[PDB]
């Protein structure tokens, strides 16, 4: 049960990494960027969390 | 050339200075597109204690 | 503490350069910040880049 529990609440963490963007939250890169660039920032969210 | 820099801060703090948006109405309990303070998200809202 | 009207600078087409980084021109009505330093000055045009 706690094997389970650590990799669904890491799985639930990575969700706050950067991974290179601006900015881990999406809403906030599609708020402030236009898609030119708002695009390649949601491609490094991306890669990182797949 | 006449130059002005503007940086802008977007911190977890309250916004001292904002665009020239509408404020408008508040619906709970009903899923809806919500803006508080700049923070834009989809969900449901509900009374909290 | 003010409402910022950002249409009237970037529509007046008035200035040389509107760079923004971080924050699209056709965005800023819709952001909110909470300290803006307004940096104001003169420089050369060969050293506006």
């Amino acid at each position: 049960v706690n094997q389970n529990a650590q990799a669904l609440n890491t799985l639930v963490k990575q969700l706050s990494s950067n991974f290179g963007a601006i900015s881990s939250v999406l809403n906030d890169i599609l708020s402030r960027l236009d898609p030119p660039e708002a695009e390649v920032q949601i491609d490094r969210l991306i890669t990182g969390r797949l | 050339y006449r130059v002005v820099v503007l940086s802008f801060e977007l911190l977890h703090a309250p916004a001292t200075v904002c665009g020239p948006k509408k404020s408008t109405n508040l619906v709970k309990n009903k899923c809806v597109n919500f803006n508080f303070n700049g923070l834009t998200g989809t969900g449901v809202l509900t009374e909290s204690n | 503490n003010c409402v910022a009207d950002y249409s009237v600078l970037y529509n007046s087409a008035s200035f040389s350069t509107f760079k923004c980084y971080g924050v699209s021109p056709t965005k800023l009505n819709d952001l909110c910040f909470t300290n803006v330093y307004a940096d104001s000055f003169v420089i050369r045009g060969d050293e506006v880049r």
